[PDB]
RNA sequence: AAUGGGUAAUUAUAGCGAGCUAGAAAGCGUUUCCG
RNA sequence: ACGGAAACGCUUUCUAGCUCGCUAUAAUUACCCAU
């Protein structure tokens, strides 16, 4: 769950809760999920974020209900996904976007994921 | 005096180019890296930003002595029909690239087409382990014909220039035969003609008698 | 003016197959001459749903019988007098090496592939699939490209050191990117007519009998000129182009050291060219830089289709026999009889302009 | 059935009643089914998804009842898929398929099906 | 359209929108006459006409955006771009009110040889944006005057719009 | 419920100076399009009209 | 041994995610009635 | 017989100039299975 207080230190304490490349000493710190693989999954839904501003909810449902295929194929192959949407609650965050503003509170919490991965990296 | 060109030249294929987007929510074993399409037609375009950028890119290696760092540092041959935002003079510079959308929507039928856009999977193949990585990409269909449609602009700055300004044109419409219009360039991928160029004057009652035929070489 | 471009003319030794990751499953196809015929099955559905025949047909591709031709979509059109062609229009002929030789299992193949086409249904050899038949060649005749590679440093081992070449943007410092500078364009499409269907074949050192087995690649005939435009512009990717000659054969002296060693010299057939390996064929040790690939390489087969003790298994095809009589006399083209070449030999030569 | 809401846990929960190999406890939770065998059924149903977005649906329709012929056909033999579209109500499906939006429904339920069986496996 | 008809009706570079000469100053106005303010032509903001056309064709949304990187010059990196623009058949009602005042005189008719090459010069050049790479391509379909306000007889004069 | 969360527009405008063509920018703040105002015009009469009540 | 079948992997990977110019500029700041 | 009366916050002004969705990438690997 996420509210309009609360939808960026969730997302700020679910990127430092990724756990890092801690083998491999040399430049450390680094995550198992990359850049480009994480921007997959915000092209997503940074073209939900500027649909829902033009359209209404109720002609644009399609494409929400395939963010839950989505986050789920991007993250049944290639593990280091699965550790991002099991900790930042993504799966748990599509079963309560009922209307426009929490479309566009998701949208918003994808990119707070993103800002804070690229400010920890 | 004051008068505008326009080259209605043909842009047509041979190695089928990709003028790539991103469809975000594209499907799983399916196209993952479209073309760019016309949005009401679905016909595969042309855009003129990647005209312009390839039209420049490829004259900056030709047309520029002290080879320009940035597109702001061309050496004022280049700066005068590209535009150029870091000068008092050269801002907005005398051509305009419209968009190449398609001609032949008729004609690439009757000779059995599908779709107009072939679909091409490509495996990345891991040269250790064997190992297999697919990708699936559009691209506009052989014999595609665009419509190129570069509009020059005649001010009282021309004078004995004027005529220049086309020889670049016309290497500009050479330069890219070598090369490609964009694409997943390296594998084939918009090895293109420039057919059947004509420049026409659409207003000011300027004369182009000369200037076709410097055209046809 | 720094670009200077070659003609790798490519001539086709064996049976080629590329592409189109999609395959003509059984029953998708109708033996009715001695030639294939490959309709549009969603036109072949919408005549005979038109022919009352539905029913019967989803009927039909449920239920197995002891013969084989009667499980083929041939039997469908004689149990019910389908007396057209009138289809998608596509047909090939054939040898009669696709099937077993033997006549009762004759025109019972199954599952075949297809070969990669433009929109238009000529077929051709795409650029970015000769392109990395040249770039193996670049790999393994480099001595600073095939050295201690596939670090993983996590993990599982396959991961090869794809920053090894340099490719990106790069920030900072000057693009460079080689590859970039070698710039293979696609084939002219050519005809359907140089198509026959081989059919995989693979042959071990010990089990000496050549096993079948139920691939039906659509390839090229053997004998057929292809040409390519190569086009490169800095003098480095300008100067690994023509030296190819004495790249490719240093690949395949190096490549006839072992996996052409170790067997009959009766399957292996001669060069008369510059040889390469196409795609669909021979591969794991053409399409792999092979000195590093070995002893990580069958970790990945630890299954029931499992890579032998030694290196690996020979792929091998049946063609018609066909010489070229280029040299003083016929040359053989193969070194046996019953019409064994080994898939994806392919030759050429290379010119400027 | 299946509506622009309710395609993708109904897609969930059928992934979920595929019945395992309890058979051979060395690597247990495996399908009858598996990843290549899926893989054809959904390159079927993913070159009508692209198509439709371009094409009409009376130009298509001819491809769209070959679909009933190959989802039986595929099923009709190795009878790990008729597990499948017993369960997945994939024929059911395809009987109410009569537009584009339902053609790029169905066409993205199968996509579910993928993303669950590769999360599932 | 002013600095389209600005390179045609001048007879010398302004540098200013005021230094224009009086046929473009009694149209567009100008600030530094006080004879010349209150300009002739009012331009009103042109809205979708064929939002329903639009509708039930191939097209979903009215805006697509276009994804557009740059290239570095010499080490060739990239920055991708996306600049949303309206889509390609979209129709615009366009109203263009010009107010004969009773010192308009005969300049009525000189006025209409200005306007009608103002929207002969946008069918050339651009409007608005990145004009030169595409954008632009303005087409001014079905023009007509009619008198909105009454007593003139636009009778011989669409014929000018043909 | 024709969703607008506030009631006036901001309008980005600019001025291409001539000759330089550097641009200016502009931001001016515009009411909405379906706003709707009250008009209240009192027309007042007294003996001092005399027949001028619809001149 | 013949017969009848193919089967299993990967389904894009890595990067960029906008940069720089302008950020308002010219006028009018009370006029008329009035002593 | 209102510190009142008459008075448009208004005229002029393109969100514009420059910018390649590009870079690397063989649809390929493995050789059996059923009785």
């Amino acid at each position: 769950i996420l509210t309009d207080e609360n939808y960026v230190d969730i997302a700020e304490k679910a990127i430092l809760k990724l756990e890092r490349n801690t083998r491999n000493r040399k430049n450390p710190d680094a995550f198992f999920l990359t850049t480009s693989k994480l921007r997959n999954l915000l092209s997503l839904t940074s073209t939900l974020f500027d649909e829902s501003k033009v359209k209404e909810y109720d002609a644009l449902l399609d494409r929400i209900a395939y963010l839950r295929v989505q986050f789920v194929y991007q993250a049944g192959r290639e593990i280091a996904v699965k550790d991002l949407i099991e900790k930042a609650q993504i799966l748990e965050a599509l079963k309560e976007i009922k209307d426009r503003e929490t479309l566009q509170r998701f949208c918003r919490y994808m990119e707070a994921l993103v800002a804070y991965f690229k400010f920890y990296g | 005096t004051f008068a505008k060109i326009k080259f209605s030249a043909q842009i047509r294929l041979e190695t089928g180019l990709h003028i790539g987007g991103s469809d975000a929510f594209a499907a799983i074993g399916a196209i993952n890296s479209p073309v760019i399409k016309d949005p009401i037609t679905n016909l595969p375009i042309i855009p003129g930003s990647s005209l312009k950028g390839k039209m420049r890119t490829l004259l900056a290696k030709v047309y520029n002595e002290k080879v320009a760092e940035k597109p702001s540092d061309d050496s004022d041959i280049l700066s005068r029909l590209f535009g150029n935002s870091k000068d008092k003079r050269f801002k907005m510079g005398r051509l305009i690239f419209r968009d190449a959308f398609l001609s032949n929507a008729d004609e690439l039928d009757s000779l059995g087409v599908r779709s107009y856009t072939e679909v091409k999977f490509e495996n990345t193949i891991d040269r250790i382990t064997a190992e297999a990585n697919p990708r699936q990409i559009e691209r506009a269909i052989r014999n595609s014909t665009f419509d190129f449609e570069l509009i020059y602009e005649i001010t009282d700055e021309n004078e004995n220039q004027v005529e220049e300004d086309f020889k670049v044109i016309r290497d500009g419409l050479k330069l890219l035969e070598l090369d490609y219009l964009g694409g997943s360039g390296s594998r084939g991928y918009g090895k293109v003609a420039f057919e059947n160029l004509k420049a026409t004057t659409v207003f000011g009652n300027y004369d182009v008698k000369t200037l076709n035929e410097l055209l046809t070489a | 003016n720094d670009y200077r471009t070659f003609k790798l003319s490519l001539l086709t030794l064996a049976p080629i197959h590329i592409g189109n990751g999609e395959k003509y499953t059984s029953r998708e196809f109708i033996y009715e001459n001695k030639k294939f015929y490959f309709p549009d099955m969603g036109k072949f559905y919408n005549k005979m749903v038109e022919k009352r025949l539905a029913e019967k047909f989803e009927a039909f591709l449920i239920q197995t019988r002891p013969n084989a031709r009667n499980n083929r979509l041939i039997s469908f059109l004689n149990d019910n007098r389908i007396a057209e062609r009138s289809f998608g229009g596509y047909s090939i002929s054939e040898t009669g090496l696709e099937s077993d030789k033997n006549p009762n299992s004759a025109g019972a193949i199954n599952e075949v592939n297809k070969f990669i086409r433009d929109a238009f249904g000529n077929p051709y050899i795409p650029g970015s699939s000769l392109k990395g038949a040249i770039r193996t060649i670049l790999m393994n005749t480099t001595p600073k490209w095939n050295n201690e590679n596939a670090v993983n440093d996590f993990g599982r081992f396959p991961k090869e050191n794809k920053n090894l070449i340099p490719w990106g943007p790069k920030k900072g410092k000057e693009y460079d990117d080689l590859f970039n500078a070698i710039r293979v364009s696609d084939s002219k499409p050519f005809d359907n007519k140089s198509l026959i269907l081989v059919q995989k074949w693979d042959y071990s050192a010990k089990t000496n009998k050549a096993k079948p087995l139920p691939l039906y690649r659509e390839s090229i005939s053997p004998l057929t000129k292809i040409e390519f435009e190569i086009t490169t512009t800095t003098d480095e990717a300008g100067r690994l182009i023509e030296e190819l000659g004495k790249r490719a054969q240093a690949f395949y002296k190096d490549y006839k050291a072992f996996f052409l060693s170790e067997f009959p010299d009766d399957k292996i057939q001669a060069n008369l060219q510059y040889p390469i390996y196409l795609g669909a064929g021979s591969g794991a040790w053409t399409k792999t830089l092979f000195k590093q690939a070995d002893g990580i390489l069958q970790r990945r087969y630890s299954r029931m289709k499992t890579k032998m003790v030694k290196k690996g298994v020979l792929k091998l095809t049946k063609a018609p026999l066909k010489t070229v009589k280029i040299p003083s006399g016929n040359h053989s083209l193969v070194k046996n009889h019953e019409s064994f070449y080994e898939m994806g030999k392919a030759n050429f030569m290379i010119k400027e302009i």
